[PDB]
């Protein structure tokens, strides 16, 4: 175990790609949100799996329960605006039947599981059903609108021509199907940041079983925290399986050490708004969830 | 150029600024009018509510207003499920509407009159003063005020919020005595409407003959064409409204499309030019930086592209050809629609019948389908649109006259002196709550 | 001596200053004699926030609008009484059910009533707010400040139960028939809260309140009009007197 | 005036009855609110009037908003069970269009206008349009199931056969329309009643412009309280105009020593009710509404 | 030694007890090893409340039944820590809605969660509760009354914000979503409220909670289980090891 105190605790941090071609043909970063629900799904760790399917309007998530390879591949990709993962998680294991229930989402998703398996209220069944959870890092979140509006104006693109969306290198990328390329500054997105999420403590998804992202690995690669027993049993079968490339991340530019410092920055400047909270007012502050 | 910077604006409703680049005679270049105005959000948050609550909660966009988007929401809803109110529902309705525009073109007079004078002085009305002339002629405001509240809470349950408006026509019919008690009261309004409209014509036209006004001390020059714009109007009835149920809607949908602030507002300025003497607290301090696109915080509904004046001129202008434009057109025609509702209040009374039914015999669940309503605001075109399904909001959108006028007057501030540009957006009688919903 | 009056705007419909306004000629002899408006967008061009003797702030806070958030905090460092007028102020109301994501700021999503943000002395609940009791208010502030000591202790009487609702919370609701009133076993059945509803969400079913939650827009004025929730003896019995006194300090 | 501590604020207290031999047919008293709210309206003190008129189940009462000296005749009788009075006390100043309210019911019916005059909370318009209001004494009240539950079991009579209820000398009296009479000893009748009752300190609808009710009167005849500057001017005026007989309270027997009496009892339960509530739990209480 | 648990069933429906027993061979081995059943009138013949080290108390109090009354104080009389077991013990919940008027006691009109009534130490809440919590709360209580220090640490941190909740109130509905999250900044669309809720009241349009307010039996559950109500972060963030505890616990 490692104890880092902006990482969280882990087993071990690599820097991975799904071996699977077909996987990574559209997905974000290395594949392994969708590499590792498909591989449980096949081994039996889950009989379904919580994921961020496609919804009503361009680039909208829709959480759905996916029980098939092929409903896991439809939800690759990053969306970056709300999807309401956990409003599935008590039905998985109600009219879908399941008893092994996988979760994906981001780290306040991850938190809603754990402590729904802790202090589950009206939450019966679900602290023994859940199975597997994967969680992706993650900075900050918008609403569909601040998307829209990122997106159409901002970067002057309509939704129905974009491939893929992309947060780095100060920039909020987008491209379009027909091969054109887009940046915003991402000091002109803060505006339409969700407001909880300056709140939030967590980057890189602590709480998860496994944990994966793009920073810290190159392009088409994700780094990959392995944090739990679950987590350490579903990894090692799947990389014997030969489901992943692998590199220690210590071998790996940027590597550990830039994220580790974007983590660092992350809880350093939401700490400050949560105390900023307690003496919101005069004479008077807002709650604080973490109290 | 320079960039000057008045916030917050004054004698408007709700909380505006106005960010303008200027000459070196001080004289508008390009400005943005924008509301600063928290963003609510009643369209977003009606998605899921029921078709009731959601014209209620609507009304509580604006107080002075409540009447417009009462009226519209609930007419947006009976669109989109097919509902068809009753003629003694519909009859009370246009009493209340005319009513409401009575008190608010009334209040308007109380915000606009400390700019302009006495005619044939240089001696500004000052209303709070007890003195004369300006004590008779608020004892006439207040006097015709209460008496449009009073006959919009007997028709419409309340003044404030009307209670009576219900999907498929209303709660209650009123009785013989309350007929006959409206009828009282429009018949005394209307002899207090036409004495207080010749009297703003009058005031109205000392102003286009003056050539100067005294804001803050000093003598600011009066454009002769203050207020002008290219934008056009925009109406669609003279008194009521049209919806999506008529045979033939006086409002086209396949002509509107909002955009964000962006299309039409100025990027990140920096304010170089500040007056501390600005009446009465000074303008923005110098080094502050605006952005009109991030901080206007409405959308900017445009009508064949382009954004476009409504109200009481764009009114007169559809349905009259009024030919006159800019600031003191905008006065004229709003105090030339006093009578209609005097005498619309009066019509409709006469064919009242108040043993008639209220409230439609059937009242539809609504499959999904868009309906809209336009409500003829006392600021302009007042257009709901929704899809009710089960008697749920599936989808609610809220085109709000201010909304509209907030890029137009931004357009018309054009050539006016910075310091009289407040009065370019006086004209337009903002409801900068209702522009934002 | 006149005291010192603003109408501070908040995230509010201004429906509560036209609800003032609804005075009529009472409203202009208050401002003859006994009150100066010092501050109020709407009516006068005071651009800041002045020192007031008595602040009614309508409307709600948004806690993403920075300047909404300095202008309470400066409000109630400027004001001797702090007057939450009107449900929106007092409650919250309609700016409850906000939850952002519309333009032009989506991120516009969270509204607390004033007193959750600073102090409040007085609420005057009611969505629209009675006229008469904004003139109440106005006049027994008054006589709180510029009485003798018999108008002084009236005026803290018949201003008790109106302080002690700001004390009680800032939530307003159908509901608080419920927790407060029927189930402390305290409704007697008159049928008030119906006649106060602005939105016709309480009917009576056999002489009981029956609300309808989803028209409530959790306004609180059923609650207060309720004669369960404060019923003052002392005020209320003499309610000939007090009548006579109010009218008499607005007569010509 | 008179301040009495149990009767309120009063300027004469007589025993009177309706000259109106029509009214009396079918009044429960004297006729007395009956008469007053049809004389107000004939003399324009009031242009209409809250009365429990008759509802859609048998005795039980509906508040109606009545115009018409027949509208205010249909409510005369004694319903002993809820009618929501104050729920038409907007309503009247809106579709009504009336200028100036009357009203009638119980004491806590009474208080209601009287708070809503004062501190209108969403009661435009109420304060000054309120004309006249008649009290009637009360000692308690019930739900309509109590009433049914009283009147068919305990009395065992049918309530379509019912042609007045009376509770007089500790009992619970039924008189059907073919002529019979049932009683009801009133100690088997505190099961049902409405529980809020218990916390009343008013009996001789203290807060009314006139007040009336049986107690200290003879059969036929009313107790009568003249109390506000409203009220003596409506009576004075009405007396003088021939529609009312009087007598003196004090050459009446049992008078206003027996209703000073009752009075006591009913506010000294209810005043320990009240206290009782303080410490009704375990190191807390219950709500005071008159703290 | 083995604490002493009752069962005391006010005006609730069992559901409680049943959600209890719905831990099945888990509840023997806790009777066999950490807990005596020393009162139920469900299960066993003591007729009368007996002394208890946790008084699961589920439903709510009916202020017009005398017996209930005295049931619910003396239970807090004979109670170590007292447990609001379930909706309508903490919050009230379809007892809300109670208003009287039926067969045969029309006067049994007004309820109250018992926390209006005596002090309570820990709440459950949910309708029904979910089985591992009263679960999870009993094998704690044991570990607070009967381990070691880091036992007992252990146990005191888990049962926190239970407590927490039974100090903040005795409400729950679904517009504590709208008061106590949306409004205060604190929502970020998880959608977990929506999971929670038993009646399927909440659904999330754009990511954000609408209530069916008149769907809503005022259980609290979607606060309770909102991860932006109470997030302890040093339990939660340990919940392998936690989890491991209590299976250790569990087994045989
Ligand atoms: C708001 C958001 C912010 C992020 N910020 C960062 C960051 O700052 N640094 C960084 O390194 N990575 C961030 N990520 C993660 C990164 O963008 C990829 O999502 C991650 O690397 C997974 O890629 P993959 O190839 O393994 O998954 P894929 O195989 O492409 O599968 C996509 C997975 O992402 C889930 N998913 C997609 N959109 C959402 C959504 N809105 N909500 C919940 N789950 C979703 C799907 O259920 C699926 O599990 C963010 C992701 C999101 C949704
Ligand atoms: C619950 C109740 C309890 C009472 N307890 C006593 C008592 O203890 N001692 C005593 O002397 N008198 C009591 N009275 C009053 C008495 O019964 C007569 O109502 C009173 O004397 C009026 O009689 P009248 O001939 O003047 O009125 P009538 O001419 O017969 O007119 C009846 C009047 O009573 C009103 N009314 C009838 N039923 C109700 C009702 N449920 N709620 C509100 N208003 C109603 C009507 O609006 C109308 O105004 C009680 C009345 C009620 C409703
Ligand atoms: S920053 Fe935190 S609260 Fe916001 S979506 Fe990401 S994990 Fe959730
Ligand atoms: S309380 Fe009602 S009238 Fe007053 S600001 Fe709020 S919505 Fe407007
Ligand atoms: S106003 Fe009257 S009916 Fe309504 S809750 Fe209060 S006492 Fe009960
Ligand atoms: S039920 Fe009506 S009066 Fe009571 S809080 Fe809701 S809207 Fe306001
Ligand atoms: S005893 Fe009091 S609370 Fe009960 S009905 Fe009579 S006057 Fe009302
Ligand atoms: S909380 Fe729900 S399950 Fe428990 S006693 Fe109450 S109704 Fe029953
Ligand atoms: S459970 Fe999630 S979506 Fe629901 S109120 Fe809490 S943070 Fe918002
Ligand atoms: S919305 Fe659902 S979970 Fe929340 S209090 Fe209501 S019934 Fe319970
Ligand atoms: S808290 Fe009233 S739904
Ligand atoms: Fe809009």
């Amino acid at each position: 175990m490692i104890e880092d105190p902006y990482l969280g605790k882990y087993v071990t941090c690599v820097s991975a790609r799904s071996t699977d071609k077909e996987i990574l043909k559209k997905a974000q970063d290395g594949g392994i949100a969708t590499a590792l629900m498909v591989y449980a799904l096949e081994e039996g760790f889950i009989d379904g799996t919580i994921v961020a399917g496609e919804g009503d309007k361009p680039w909208q998530p829709k959480p759905v329960v996916a029980m098939t390879r092929e409903d896991i591949l439809k939800a690759r990709g990053t969306r970056y605006n709300i999807s309401p993962q956990i409003s599935w998680l008590k039905e998985a294991t109600r009219s879908f039947g399941l008893d092994k229930v996988g979760v994906t989402g981001v780290c306040c998703q991850m938190q809603a599981v754990r402590k729904a398996q802790l202090y589950p209220i009206n939450m019966r069944d679900v602290p023994g059903k859940v199975a597997f959870t994967v969680g992706l890092f993650c900075m900050e979140n918008f609403s569909y609108k601040s998307l829209q509006s990122i997106v159409e104006d901002h970067a002057n693109q309509s939704l129905g021509s974009v491939k893929k969306m992309e947060i780095t290198k100060g920039k909020f990328w987008v491209y379009t199907e027909r091969g054109n390329v887009a940046t915003v500054p991402l000091k002109a997105t803060h505006k339409y940041e969700q407001p909880g999420c300056h709140v939030c403590l967590d980057y890189v998804s602590n709480l998860a079983d496994i944990s994966t992202g793009s920073v810290g690995s190159p392009d088409g690669w994700s780094t990959v925290f392995i944090r739990t027993k679950v987590g350490n049993e579903i990894w090692s079968k799947a990389v014997a399986d030969g489901m992943f490339e692998t590199k220690p991340i210590e071998e790996v530019k940027p590597g550990l050490d830039l994220l580790r410092k974007l983590a660092k920055q992350k809880i350093d400047k939401n700490q400050k708004t949560v105390e900023e909270r307690k003496t919101f007012g005069i004479n008077k502050g807002l709650r604080n969830p973490y109290a | 150029t320079k960039v000057v910077e008045i916030s917050p604006t004054t004698r408007l409703e709700g909380h505006s600024k106005l960010t303008l680049k200027v000459n070196d005679q001080g004289i508008v270049e390009r400005g943005d009018w924008l509301s600063i105005t928290p963003v609510r959000g009643i369209e977003k948050l009606a998605i899921g509510k029921t078709m009731e609550q959601v014209p209620k909660i609507a009304s509580r966009v604006c107080g002075i207003c409540p009447i417009a988007h009462t009226l519209a929401s609930t007419e947006a809803m009976e669109a989109s499920i097919g509902c068809e109110i009753p003629t003694d529902a519909k009859l009370l309705r246009i009493i209340l509407h005319a009513a409401n525009r009575i008190h608010s073109h009334a209040l308007h007079n109380i915000l606009i009159l400390p700019d302009f004078y006495i005619p044939g002085t240089e001696k500004k009305f000052n209303l709070f003063a007890n003195e004369q002339p300006a004590r008779s002629v608020m004892a006439r405001i207040v006097r015709i005020r209460e008496i449009a509240q009073t006959i919009a809470a007997i028709a419409g349950g309340e003044a404030i919020h009307p209670s009576n408006p219900r999907i498929g026509g209303m709660y209650h019919n009123v009785s013989p005595r309350a007929k006959q008690k409206m009828a009282d009261l429009a018949k005394e309004c209307l002899v207090l409407v036409h004495e207080q409209m010749e009297f703003m014509l009058d005031v109205i036209r000392n102003m286009q003959n003056r050539e100067f006004v005294e804001v803050g001390g000093k003598q600011i020059p009066l454009p002769k064409k203050l207020g002008y714009h290219n934008q056009g109007v925009m109406a669609t009835a003279p008194m009521y409204g049209s919806s999506s149920l008529d045979d033939n809607p006086t409002w086209d949908f396949t002509r509107w499309k909002e955009t964000r602030p962006w299309d039409w507002y100025m990027g990140e300025v920096t304010i170089d030019l500040e007056d501390p003497s600005y009446p009465i607290g000074g303008t923005t301090k110098v080094g502050t930086k605006a952005n009109p696109q991030m901080e206007s915080c409405t959308g900017v509904p445009t009508y064949d592209g382009q954004p476009v004046e409504v109200g009481p001129r764009a009114r007169l202008a559809t349905f009259k050809n009024f030919d006159e434009k800019g600031t003191f057109a905008q006065h004229i025609a709003r105090q030339m629609e006093y009578p209609d509702c005097c005498y619309t209040i009066l019509n409709c009374l006469d064919n009242l019948n108040t043993s008639g039914k209220v409230l439609a015999d059937h009242i539809p669940q609504g499959d999904g389908s868009m309906g809209w309503a336009a409500n003829e605001a006392p600021r302009g075109s007042n257009i709901h649109l929704a899809r009710v399904k089960d008697g749920k909001v599936r989808w609610y959108d809220m085109l709000v006259p201010t909304t509209w006028n907030f890029p137009t007057c931004s357009r018309a501030l054009t050539g006016a002196p910075w310091q009289i540009a407040e009065m370019v957006v006086r004209a337009y009688d903002p409801c900068v709550s209702c522009a934002t919903h | 001596n006149k005291i010192k009056i603003g109408h501070v705007h908040m995230s509010g419909c201004t429906g509560c200053l036209v609800s003032l306004a609804d005075n009529n000629l009472g409203l202009i002899k208050i401002l003859d004699d006994y009150a100066d408006l010092v501050y109020c967008l709407t009516l006068a061009d005071v651009r800041h926030i002045p020192e007031m003797d008595v602040a009614l702030v309508e409307g709600s806070v948004c806690l993403q609008d920075h300047e909404s958030v300095e202008d309470i905090k400066e409000t109630r460092k400027k004001s001797k009484i702090v007057v939450a007028l009107g449900s929106c102020a007092c409650y919250g109301n309609i700016t409850r059910f906000s939850r952002g994501g519309q333009h032009n700021q989506p991120q516009h999503e969270s509204y607390l009533p004033i007193g959750d943000l600073i102090d409040v002395d007085v609420y005057i609940p009611g969505c629209p707010p009675s006229p008469e009791l904004i003139r109440n208010v106005a006049v027994m502030a008054y006589l709180l400040l510029e009485g003798n000591e018999e108008q002084k202790e009236l005026a803290g009487k018949y201003l008790k139960p109106l302080m002690d609702l700001a004390k009680r919370g800032t939530s307003g609701c159908f509901c608080d028939l419920m927790y407060d009133v029927i189930n402390q076993g305290l409704c007697m059945g008159c049928g008030t809260c119906a006649a106060s509803c602005p939105v016709h969400a309480i009917t009576l079913e056999f002489g009981k309140p029956q609300g309808e939650r989803d028209l409530c827009i959790k306004c609180g004025s059923c609650y207060g009009a309720c004669p369960r929730s404060f019923f003052n003896l002392d005020v209320i019995s003499e309610f000939e007197n007090i009548s006579e006194i109010i009218a008499k300090a607005l007569k010509d």
